[PDB]
DNA sequence: GGAAAACACCCAAGACACCAGGCACGAGACAGAAAAAAACA
DNA sequence: TGTTTTTTTCTGTCTCGTGCCTGGTGTCTTGGGTGTTTTCC
């Protein structure tokens, strides 16, 4: 379901960054880099959860993993 | 909860070993200045033969158990488990020979 | 053009420092003077500063070369310097 | 996005429940990362005298950022 | 030693 | 069990600086996260810097030096002045 | 006895599973296919290591921790059948 | 009357809470007396600055509600605050309006 | 006193550093910008190093402080202690 | 160390953990595990450095060889991305 | 204190005929100290998160998976596990 | 600018002793947190 | 109609008092490392 990140949505995301024109081949590249980033953060959150002896990933594990990667997130109980 | 110190043979609560150390073995195990690691390896909660000594110097029992140079208190005839090889080597570095109290060595 | 590649081949195989020692020492002392006076410096601290500054400048020149390559040019320009610094996050 | 997160998480160990707040935090972080990457890629495109971003600018931005080795 | 520590007559009862 | 937070104090200082302005719950969460993060940064820097000099105490000196190490620019100077003002005020009372 | 816990009160052991998959069923090697047919909620963590119904089965053999007070360590009488079933793998 | 340490130092932030968190947050065996007061004062000044700039930015928007958008505006529009909070993402904060000069048509 | 010493970082030195980075051609305006960047970097490292020395009541900057300071800037140095 | 079959000093790691102000207590398995991890990693990097030195017809390992061994390995340079080796030079790349 | 003797032992284990310079020795000491600091600090951070006061083999293991990347960590975890049973068994 | 030499002296390291200061145990309590009632947009 | 300020019950965590160990500070001595200066290349 990587195709679920649809073309208008990624167009909107590029548009927030101030981009005027979009190449036709860029969408697969953005899907790939988003997959890589999500893979890394999800992996770290999952092993945090496995160390915590839990079966449900909470928001704290996600914020912890992100802050450990230098991508500190405010607003979710950090 | 009480544990028997493997080296000297004294018996004290495990939290007493964690907070204050072994009063006799502190000079060579540094138990008062050590983590639960050394408490767990050098003291065992499974033992047998509770011994109370009043006068270490003249008690033949104290000489027989090699505890006549230690603090009076609760002692164990047999202690399950032995000291690790690294701790034995460290004691041999200090010049002190370790004789196990597990009963398997005689 | 040939000697440019010769210089690249010579310097990429060598390991000695390329910044001259005494001007860098005077530069470090001149910068440190305006924070506190009568400051002494260990020689190893000056050597550590020299090594770190050289490594940082080498990395910056490599990223700048990538930026110059991007714009279909072979000559690096100051706009490449501030582009690399801006993207890398320095201000 | 929730289905994608579940698909990625399935590969390590199943039966892993994902709180709504965790999915929302993941979405916010992913959007922030993508917006920052597109800002850097727009700077790259402007530098090359173009107004259209191409995958080569994406790769270069990731290269200079250190994300790609 | 261990063998020498055997009980004697003058040891406490 | 309950969970402590800095919400009331943030609301108090907001009412001190802006009497006619309130604040949403999400902004309260962001402010709480911000205060917690700054706390962890300063405490960790002070703990490290104290460990460097083989010292066992975090005093006002370690916190002051950590503040100078983290805060960028004039903010540090202003913070340092007010912190010193607080300490001597505490020292002037009992 | 695959693993001995350092505490000495329990130990992780290799056993033959006893399940009916949905008064005890006879012992038999863990059948993953029948378990999936009778219960498709099997979880997987590694290769050859299967978790079914909260119990960890490694290549058809159960691995479950058991207390020291639940074991006989002396006068053990082994059988050829159980020996062959354990050493076949 | 047992007066609070916050009232003694003229602060709104809890001196006792930061003292407890420093003592319990595994940094060093002992914590000096002036450190919680100093840390609480620094936290107060910083939160005062952030809330001030955010209230002002809300005030230009003719709003009485502080939202994450105003916090993001206050953080990113101040140079030193942007330097300090460089690597943080504000949830529901958005992005500052910035369009390049040569991006515009002629 | 020391005045206008940054020019001591010579133009061939910048050339050699660029050659190490694989740069083939160099513009004439690169040198002043490079000197400015080096000055900014040195100021950033030296500020933290001198703060570390001032807290310890020392009068000499040691190598350990410079290591600690670059590591605090995310520029960890191997070979000079730590 | 002899009981665990290791060359690194387990007691040294235990002492550093105890006096390093990380936690109140340290289990017995933690210093052994940490020493084993350190030994495996140092064996790996020294193995690659010796291979690089052999390829360079040298008998003594130089920081140039350590830089080459670290930068030519994807896992090692991924681990050590933000590390600059003194007297290491740069990787030859034209 | 330094790790010179132990690095010499593992070097002569893997390469008996190869020597090493003093600068490389300092580099090795810095590397070992840095890796130790990273692993121990992350394990402490995990202990703080789970409201635990004891560092056991578990948090060290999970810190090893958190920091070291790829196959490396797996082999390192395997090596650590073997050391633990070697400490235990023996 | 480097190499080498030769003083000057400033300053970091280390040992002994003394005491100001922070932890430890424990009682009182009053300020913080949740339930809830009402107000405003 | 729902987000939010204010009231109230409830509880738990801060303050204060006494003691007691010891970490930090001061001082004095000593070696050694770096700054300053000459001179040749
Ligand atoms: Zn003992």
């Amino acid at each position: 379901n990587i195709q679920g990140i649809t073309k208008p949505a990624i167009r909107r995301l590029a548009r927030r960054g101030g981009v005027k024109r979009i190449s036709g081949l860029i969408y697969e590249e953005t899907r790939g880099v988003l997959k890589v980033f999500l893979e890394n953060v999800i992996r770290d959150a999952v092993t945090y959860t496995e160390h915590a002896k839990r079966k449900t990933v909470t928001a704290m594990d996600v914020v912890y993993a992100l802050k450990r990667q230098g991508r500190t997130l405010y607003g979710f109980g950090g | 909860r009480e544990r028997a110190c493997m080296l000297c043979g004294i018996v004290l609560p495990g939290r007493v070993f964690m907070q204050n150390g072994c009063p006799n073995c502190d000079s060579v195990l540094n138990l008062r200045d050590s983590d639960q690691a050394t408490v767990n390896e050098c003291t065992s909660s499974s033992f047998e033969g509770l011994v109370a000594v009043g006068d270490n110097e003249h008690s033949w029992v104290a000489k027989w158990l090699r505890v006549d140079r230690f603090q009076p208190g609760l002692y164990a005839v047999r202690v399950d488990g032995r000291l690790p090889s690294d701790i034995v080597a460290a004691l041999e570095q200090y010049g002190v020979y370790y004789r196990p109290r597990d009963g398997s060595v005689i | 053009g040939t000697v440019a590649l010769r210089e690249i081949r010579r310097y990429q195989k060598s390991t000695e420092l390329l910044i001259r020692k005494l001007p860098f020492q005077r530069l470090v002392r001149e910068i440190a003077q305006d924070f506190k006076t009568d400051l002494r410096f260990q020689s190893a601290a000056i050597g550590a500063l020299q090594e770190a500054s050289e490594a940082y400048l080498v990395g910056l020149f490599e990223d700048t070369n990538l930026c110059a390559i991007h714009a279909k040019r072979v000559t690096i320009m100051p706009k490449d310097i501030q582009l690399a610094r801006r993207i890398r996050g320095e201000r | 996005f929730q289905r994608l997160v579940r698909e990625i998480a399935q590969d390590f160990k199943t039966d892993l429940r994902f709180q709504s707040a965790a999915i929302g935090a993941l979405q916010e972080a992913s959007e922030a990362y993508l917006v920052g990457l597109f800002e850097d890629t727009n700077l790259c495109a402007i530098h090359a005298k173009r107004v259209t971003i191409m995958p080569k600018d994406i790769q270069l931005a990731r290269r200079i950022r250190g994300e790609r080795a | 030693p261990q063998r020498l520590l055997i009980p004697t007559v003058d040891d406490p009862g | 069990s309950r969970k402590e937070s800095y919400s009331i104090y943030v609301y108090k200082v907001l009412k001190q600086v802006h009497p006619d302005t309130g604040i949403s719950s999400k902004a309260m969460g962001i402010m709480n996260s911000f205060v917690n993060d700054i706390f962890e940064r300063i405490a960790g820097e002070a703990s490290r810097l104290a460990h460097y000099n083989k010292r066992s105490t975090i005093t006002s000196r370690e916190i002051q030096t950590a503040v100078r190490l983290l805060l960028p620019g004039e903010l540090a100077k202003h913070a340092v002045s007010e912190g010193t003002k607080a300490v001597t005020c505490y020292t002037s009372a009992k | 006895v695959d693993e001995v816990l350092e505490n000495g009160l329990e130990a992780r052991l290799k056993l033959v599973p006893r399940l009916d998959y949905g008064f005890r069923p006879a012992q038999r090697l863990f059948s993953e296919a029948e378990a999936r047919v009778h219960e498709p909620t099997i979880r997987r963590d590694r290769d050859g290591f299967v978790t079914y119904g909260g119990e960890e089965y490694y290549e058809g053999f159960l691995y479950k921790t058991f207390r020291l007070q639940n074991l006989i360590v002396n006068s053990i009488n082994p059988t050829l059948n159980e020996l062959s079933l354990f050493q076949s793998n | 009357k047992a007066k609070t340490r916050s009232s003694r130092a003229g602060l709104q932030f809890p001196v006792g809470r930061v003292h407890r968190l420093l003592r319990k947050g595994n940094y060093s065996e002992r914590v000096g007396a002036g450190a919680p007061v100093y840390l609480a004062a620094v936290l107060e000044y910083l939160t005062a600055e952030i809330l001030e700039l955010a209230g002002n930015a809300a005030r230009d928007n003719k709003k009485t509600r502080i939202i994450p958008r105003h916090l993001q505006l206050a953080i990113r529009n101040d140079e030193e605050l942007n330097k300090l909070l460089g690597r943080v993402t504000i949830a529901q904060g958005g992005v500052l309006p910035n369009i390049q000069a040569v991006l515009l048509p002629k």
